[PDB]
RNA sequence: ACCGGCGGACGGCUCAGUAACACGUCGGUAACCUACCCUCGGGAGGGGGAUAACCCCGGGAAACUGGGGCUAAUCCCCCAUAGGCCUGGGGUACUGGAAGGUCCCCAGGCCGAAAGGGAGCCGUAAGGCUCCGCCCGAGGAUGGGCCGGCGGCCGAUUAGGUAGUUGGUGGGGUAACGGCCCACCAAGCCGAAGAUCGGUACGGGCCGUGAGAGCGGGAGCCCGGAGAUGGACACUGAGACACGGGUCC
């Protein structure tokens, strides 16, 4: 499960990438979008990596991600299972017309070991 | 959908066969079965040709009048009789028909409650 | 297999009031929804084009008419598709023309040339009359156009009359009432372009229209529809009607 | 009251709110004469008019029937062999759009 | 070759003069456009950058051809009313 | 290039299905809806919020698609007044052949608008002129929905068919009236003048033949109806349950 996962600083709109092979892959494995997690316990060395003077409360957001097949994550669905959906709107679907509505495949919010990639936003 | 077009039956007894399929104008909607509650539950639908319909799905105030057109907004209690269903009256639904009794004594309604998003009713004197 | 509205209109299918080739093409313009029906209007583009002669083709014709060149009612009209009606003045200020449009004895609908004078004066039979909100009398007349006035002046006017009205300016000038005696010109039916004096009106069960005879100068007597006859004068004709 | 019909209204007074004579319905389009053949269901009649049809290979007519539903106001009670007058109205059943109006001559 | 003008009208909506003419000739070609334009305006006294022949049409066994033409008050006009096809084919635009 | 508006429901193709108010004709809707267009009478007041594009970082073999920041509108939302609908009590002002219609006065309630936005020419500014615009009300106009009378094949080696079936009362739903649906009350309704069932077929204007009566066909053009591999469903829109849009077998 080597993850690639994306860190957002929302005061610079500047993302980096940080790729995660294992060990600490196994504390992501099982969260839920809308969860908060330190960033020392990633081991993750964000102020040099975005060479900054980061304060020490750092908090990690994750707010979604992707898969080996691309299907993205809805933050909505519940479970770490992939679904597929009659979506008109919102994540893992683009509309293009006034109204229509097409089936799209997406997956759960939690995070499973099927993930490949996931965004995360810096909260100070 | 609830269709309402025509019969599939002629008067004679006699069985029709559909020449087309069944098309968007002639569909209606699912009935709004008004309860009495404590407070007012109302929607807005939109109907043929972009016009539009009030629906009140719970009703707890009637407007009330009595014989010189002196209205009086006064709750709702409990249904007394609805000649529409044998079981309206003990499911304690609103309808055109339907009586009540309310603060100020028994009443008749006299609107549709499914079509305007109001309860109006007469005194029963 | 129909969804929704006619946007064409074959040639061989357009009314037979028009003066067009049904063979010549394949389509015809498909008038607009405007003042007249249907049977009693032709687009703008075919009196510049056709009637006319000014324009060779549909673009020269469209670029006239949005280069302001041409009225109708005294009120410039810019789209091709626009519908034309009977008791019409049409205006051409560069040329200095003038014209009004009339069926003919066959149904057809042709432009009679009018005086400078005389343009400035549309009839129009007061198709209905109804109250409005407030306390205000609407008049709607036989072009669909609408007037207003006041619940004093109710009794001014009644159904099958006709009003003269200043245009562009929209002002009544004078009102001609439907009785005996009165001068009426008639707009369609088999008896369409006669003219006479109004002899006597009769009545039916049921939704069954009025009829209304008619004595012509020659002393024939003949019948058509009270709607159908057109009041335009009292005593003699005040709308030249050849 | 006049409904547009030159024809006597009934004698005496009715509360049914489908009646053209003392009600709310109106009466517009034909209007037919025939005889009453049915009168068993509930404030409805059968109205039979007959009426002759060319053909033109034989050159000889034939006997045809017209059958027609139409709504019994309180007012008019239509009996069977009854010659009534009856007109349209708006769709008031599956099979009735007629309504009697007068009874012409009673059996 | 004889050119006699039929008919000669005034457009004032268009700033233009249609002229209908009548080319009679013996067994003869039939006239050039380059001919019948210089013909035609020498005739008429009209402005040579300002006239296009719309058409110059000859008939099954005949000794008159018929022809139409238009001269304008102004090229700008003419410009912009003539469609590009017959301006070209009457030689006005370089192409 | 993107947001945003309109259109894409017309046109084009086929005759499968359908013996039916599908088609032809005459009438009705006083029982109903309609963007575009026309006329008249009115209005445009105060606020608020996202996000496309673009930038950083991607994921996915593709098809597609995630996270973070920064923006505008004729984009979206809220408040205010006009306006819309229901009902009760009074006067009769209007059209109609006839008012559950329209108008006026009180009463109880629900719902509830806009873009003074854009362009040009002048004007020191202010302000002005013109062009295309936005919202509401009453009428039209355009395209339709629904309903009625009459008319147009063969089989009786098919004689009985019908049970929401026929009608009623009270309601629901619809844009609209209606057993269209629902709850109860009755036994009604169709038929040898051929019901029901079965065979065949898109209907008409028309065409082929005959001296005519008549017989036969009704693909090419026009009008109307249905279908988009066979079925069944819904979203956006004035209009579709939609040939080059959507969901399932
Ligand atoms: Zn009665």
């Amino acid at each position: 499960a080597t993850f690639k996962l994306v860190i957002s600083d929302p005061k610079s709109g500047i993302a980096k990438q940080v790729e995660i092979t294992g060990a600490e892959t196994e504390k992501l494995i099982g969260k839920r979008i809308g969860d908060q997690i330190p960033a020392k316990e990633l081991n993750i060395n964000l102020n040099e990596l975005f060479g900054k003077e980061f304060p020490e409360d750092v908090k990690l957001e994750i707010r979604g991600g992707t898969d080996k097949d691309g299907f993205p994550m809805r933050p909505d669905i519940h479970g770490p299972r992939r679904v597929r959906v009659l979506l008109s709107k919102g994540p893992g679907f683009r509309p293009k017309e006034k109204g229509e509505r097409r089936k799209k495949t997406v997956r759960g919010n939690t995070i499973s070991p099927e993930i490949v990639q996931v965004n995360v936003k810096l909260v100070y | 959908a609830i269709w309402q077009g025509r019969s599939l039956k002629k008067p004679s007894g006699g069985r029709i066969v559909l020449a087309r399929k069944k098309r968007k104008r002639e569909l209606g909607r699912e009935p709004s079965n008004t309860r009495v509650a404590e407070q007012d539950k109302r929607k807005i639908i939109r109907t043929y040709g972009g016009n539009r319909k009030v629906r009140l799905t719970a009703a707890a105030y009637a407007n009330v009048f009595d014989k010189s057109g002196k209205g009086r907004k006064v709750r709702i209690i409990r249904v007394i009789e609805n000649p529409a269903n044998r079981q309206f009256a003990r499911r304690n639904i609103i309808t055109k028909g339907a009586i009540i009794e309310t603060e100020i004594g028994k009443a008749k309604v006299t609107s549709r409650p499914g079509q305007d998003g109001v309860v109006n009713a007469i005194l029963l004197e | 297999a129909r969804k929704g509205p006619k946007r064409h209109l074959k040639r061989l299918a357009a009314p037979t009031s028009w003066y067009i080739e049904r063979k010549a093409y394949k389509w015809a313009v498909r008038p607009r929804p405007g003042p007249h029906n249907m049977r009693t209007s032709i687009p703008l583009l075919y009196i510049v084009r056709d009637y006319l002669g000014y324009a060779k083709t549909a673009r020269e014709a469209r670029k006239i008419l949005n280069e302001g060149k041409f009225l109708v009612d005294g009120r410039v009209r810019k789209d091709y598709k626009f519908p034309v009606g009977i008791m019409d003045v049409v205006s051409i200020p560069e040329t200095g023309e003038h014209y009004r449009v009339l069926p003919n004895r066959i149904g057809k609908l042709i432009l009679h040339p009018i005086s400078e004078d005389e343009a400035f004066i549309k009839p129009l039979r007061i198709r209905n009359k109804r109250m409005i909100k407030g306390a205000r009398v609407q008049l709607n007349f036989h072009d669909g156009t609408n007037h207003i006035v006041s619940i004093a002046e109710k009794d001014n006017y009644f159904t099958s009359y006709t009003v003269l009205m200043k245009v562009p300016e929209r002002e009544i000038l004078e009102v001609l009432p439907f009785e005996k005696g009165a001068y009426v010109f008639v707009t369609q039916g088999k008896n369409v372009a006669r003219k006479g004096r109004i002899v006597e009106i009769k009545r039916f069960p049921m939704g069954w229209p009025d009829v209304v005879t008619i004595e012509d100068e020659e002393g024939e007597l003949f019948d058509t529809l009270k709607e159908y006859a057109f009041v335009v004068g009292t005593d003699k004709p005040k709308i030249s009607l050849p | 009251r006049d409904i547009g019909l030159r024809v006597q209204p009934p004698a005496e007074k009715c509360d049914d709110p489908k009646c053209p004579w003392h009600g709310n319905l109106k009466i517009h389009g034909r209007v037919f004469e025939g005889i009453v053949v049915s009168d068993k269901p509930r404030k409805t009649v059968t109205v039979e008019r007959q009426y002759y049809f060319y053909l033109n290979k034989y050159e000889r007519y034939e006997l045809r029937r017209s059958k027609i539903h139409a709504h019994n106001p309180p007012c008019i009670n239509a009996k069977v062999g009854d010659k009534v007058l009856i007109a349209e109205t708006r769709p008031l059943s599956k099979t009735k759009h007629f309504v009697v109006v007068a009874v012409l001559e009673r059996a | 070759m004889e050119i006699r003008i039929k008919e000669i009208k005034e457009n004032k909506l268009i700033g233009r003069k249609e002229i209908y003419f009548e080319i009679y000739h013996p067994g003869e070609p039939t006239p050039s456009r380059k001919d019948v334009k210089g013909k035609l305006v020498a005739m008429l006294d009209l402005n040579p950058e300002t006239t296009v022949i719309q058409y110059i049409r000859s008939y099954f066994g005949s000794y008159i051809s018929k022809g139409y033409a238009k001269a304008y008050d102004s090229k700008e006009r003419m410009l912009y009313i003539e469609p590009e096809y017959i301006l070209i084919r009457d030689g006005l635009i370089e192409k």
